[PDB]
């Protein structure tokens, strides 16, 4: 949402430079946001009503990834890189430390038991077969 | 058997020894500038742990020298020789 404060922003500085605009001229320059709000607002509102949970949230943006408006595209794909990063930095341990940093939340990973796939939360993008050899790599380094 | 209580020898080893951790303390640090700089850590915070592991190295020193000085300073088996031989009547005669 940051170009939309900085578009404000620099809306007030031309009626600093100029004391007569129309409120048309507002309307043309805020028009490409008009469109990106709205998209942006069901991907939180499934979120709460579904009550979402942990990486399930990872999916429901994706599945919006193939929006029909560019814009809105690139818009939410920003979101998913930043959401993953936690993943990644989650799954930077289970398979590297052999422990997993969880409280409720997961990271489709539940000694040689209390630990294995959570289908239901795995998201489709990742295919099951890569998730087995993760699985295998933690339960390895947990074991020795 | 009496090899162990050499004293003059033990002495080289420690300055070799601690030196040893240097090495690692030396890399660790930048490193750890590395780790720092690396999404604030690369590894997770429990890898902390990395940076307080030398004390193993003086522990180990610890152990192995209060064994000579228990032992061959102190020829323990000796006492724990004649309890038995005595207090166990292993030898013959005696008992």
């Amino acid at each position: 949402l940051q170009p939309y404060r900085q578009a404000l922003l620099d809306l007030e500085q031309e009626f600093l430079g100029d004391p007569h605009l129309s409120i048309s001229h507002v309307n043309y320059f805020l028009d490409q946001f008009q469109l990106l709000f709205p998209s942006v607002m069901v991907v939180v509102e499934q979120i709460k009503s579904q009550k979402i949970h942990g990486c399930q949230i990872l999916e429901t943006v994706y599945k919006h990834s193939c929006g029909g408006l560019p814009p809105v595209r690139s818009a939410l794909e920003k979101i998913l890189a930043v959401c993953h990063g936690v993943m990644y930095k989650q799954l930077s341990a289970w398979m590297l430390h052999g422990l997993l940093l969880d409280q409720h939340e997961e990271f489709f990973i539940k000694s040689l038991k209390q630990f294995s796939l959570r289908v239901e939360i795995l998201p489709s993008y990742i295919p099951v077969r890569v998730a087995e050899k993760i699985l295998f790599v933690g339960e390895s380094v947990q074991m020795f | 058997m009496s090899e162990p209580p050499i004293a003059h020898l033990l002495r080289p080893v420690l300055p070799r020894a601690f030196a040893f951790p240097v090495d690692p303390q030396v890399q660790s640090a930048a490193d750890e500038t590395a780790v720092q700089l690396s999404e604030l850590l690369t590894l997770p915070v429990l890898m902390k742990r990395s940076i307080t592991a030398p004390l193993a190295a003086h522990i180990s020193l610890v152990n192995k020298a209060a064994v000579d000085y228990f032992f061959v300073e102190l020829h323990l088996e000796a006492h724990y020789e004649a309890l038995r031989h005595f207090l166990l009547m292993e030898d013959g005669e005696f008992a």
